[PDB]
């Protein structure tokens, strides 16, 4: 019938592309590691574009979205019971399946456990052994201490979020509790204390919005991107959030009114939007400073 | 005020007279910068040693070089050379390298101003050559715009830690050429074997790269 857009549509991958920005400064920023003797080349104007160009290329493919999932459902598959061996062993076996050439996901890892129950391994112990065997750079074994509440805010604090965020893609599996725990309340102290410009040319913007918008507060957004003179991407947010909540009022005002550009910002003001208000009056100082310049 | 000198070598020569037989005169070599690109070096004879260290000090800094220093920490590029039988060879460092070089060196980059550089020196180890050999090497080296301005290009300073960021350091203050440099492929270039064996690993050496304290 009428399927809503999933995060991975192409139509939603333009927008929040869009909205997340490029800037190449900040994609490639300088990082804090051994170093070496720089090498230098002479190049006319057109090959200094070209490699311009090819940077280009480079930061958007350091900057594709990680793909939303949806939380994993536990593993509770008992393969066989076995009530011989209850009570002869006191610890239980973890057998995990070595061949190489599988992919992670589709992995054979079983328990005997010491009542003689053969279960198929849960979703962290399956994590906890493919790490143990096949050791991926940048995850640990046991869980780091950051991210414990107490030492998440200290990096809040410091304004270190898309440190939090690589630490957690890190760690953590894309549709694990803990990952979307980390990147929730990662996402709520950015909206909060308006830190939208952190992750802005990074690949986790695409996935603050999709959270945002399904969560229905917008609101923090939209005025950031007016006062830093974002209206395309701020129509864009409006348009999506429109896409993802056709049956609402907003939606349905701007079908009614045949809204576009700056109106259904307006629309989404009045109708939807909490912060209707604070929102008539960011947009308004905008057009008025428009107006100026157009002079 | 602004100057510092430090000592490189006090020698004691001597000379034969009819009168007294060995006649004993102290050679002093130092060196005097700012540490601001502006350093010189002198050397100061006497009888006292308190004369010698005041003449070559005093003389010094009527004698200037001015050094050209890459973002204010090290040298443009690779220099290697031979002063008389002196082989100095730098080689341009990253910021946190350190002056791993002859003492000497040492004490005349942190005179200039130099704070990462890579220096071995072969051959004779004259104190006269090398710190001679070491300011004609410096004074001569060529900046990054010299390079644009002679060659009408832009110079582009690719960083590993930067990723392909193409970072242009000077333009090409006249014109701009719009022919590319022609790319030859292969460069008759005469090329260093102690460079080419470390880099094919064959160079084993128990006293390279050992653990030593902060320059």
């Amino acid at each position: 019938e009428t399927k809503k857009p999933t995060f991975m549509d192409e139509e939603v991958q333009s927008i929040l592309t869009k909205m997340t920005g490029l800037n190449l400064q900040k994609t490639f920023k300088p990082a804090i590691q051994e170093l070496k003797p720089p090498t230098y080349k002479l190049m006319t104007q057109a090959q200094l574009e070209e490699a311009t160009r090819q940077a280009v290329e480079a930061a958007k493919v350091r900057l594709k979205m990680p793909p939303v999932l949806e939380e994993r459902v536990p593993i509770n598959d008992v393969l066989a019971e076995d009530k011989i061996l209850e009570g002869t062993e006191t610890t239980k076996y973890v057998f995990t399946d070595i061949s190489y050439s599988i992919p992670h996901r589709e992995r054979f890892i079983v328990v005997r456990e010491p009542s003689g129950t053969l279960r198929k391994a849960s979703w962290e112990e399956r994590d906890r052994m493919i790490q143990v065997y096949f050791p991926k750079e940048g995850r640990k074994i046991l869980t780091p201490i950051i991210f414990k509440e107490e030492n998440l805010r200290t990096m809040y604090s410091q304004d270190r979020h898309v440190d939090v965020l690589n630490l957690c893609f890190a760690q953590f599996e894309p549709d694990s509790t803990e990952y979307i725990k980390v990147h929730h309340k990662t996402y709520e102290d950015i909206d909060k204390r308006g830190k939208y410009d952190l992750l802005r040319s990074t690949r986790y913007f695409g996935g603050m919005v999709w959270y945002f918008v399904n969560n229905k507060k917008i609101d923090g957004l939209l005025i950031d991107q007016i006062q830093r003179d974002l209206i395309d991407d701020a129509t864009n947010l409006v348009q999506l959030y429109h896409v993802l909540h056709p049956d609402g009022q907003s939606a349905q005002g701007a079908k009614d009114q045949a809204a576009e550009g700056i109106n259904l910002i307006k629309v989404f003001a009045k109708t939807e939007a909490q912060k209707g208000a604070y929102i008539e009056l960011t947009l308004q100082t905008y057009q008025e400073a428009l107006s100026r310049h157009s002079a | 005020e602004d100057f510092d000198t430090r000592i490189l070598e006090v020698r004691n020569v001597f000379t034969m007279t009819a009168k007294e037989g060995r006649k004993k005169s102290i050679r002093v070599l130092v060196a005097v910068g700012n540490g601001k690109g502006a350093a010189g070096f002198s050397i100061g004879k006497a009888t006292d040693r308190m004369d010698a260290f005041r003449k070559a000090k005093n003389r010094a800094v009527h004698h200037l070089h001015y050094i050209e220093r890459y973002e204010d920490h090290t040298i443009f590029h690779d220099i290697s050379l031979r002063f008389k039988r002196t082989h100095i060879k730098m080689k341009k460092q990253p910021k946190g390298y350190g002056l791993r070089c002859h003492r000497a060196i040492i004490t005349i980059c942190r005179l200039i101003g130099i704070k990462d550089m890579y220096a071995k020196v072969s051959g004779s180890i004259n104190m006269l050559s090398l710190t001679q050999g070491l300011f004609r090497g410096l004074s001569r080296q060529e900046t990054h715009q010299q390079l644009a301005d002679k060659k009408g290009l832009h110079v582009v300073e690719i960083r590993e830690e930067c990723g392909p960021l193409p970072i242009v350091v000077a333009s090409p203050r006249g014109p701009l050429r719009k022919d590319p440099e022609p790319e030859d492929e292969v460069p008759d270039v005469k090329l260093d074997w102690e460079d080419v064996k470390t880099a094919q690993g064959m160079k084993r050496s128990v006293w390279s790269n050992l653990k030593r304290a902060a320059t």
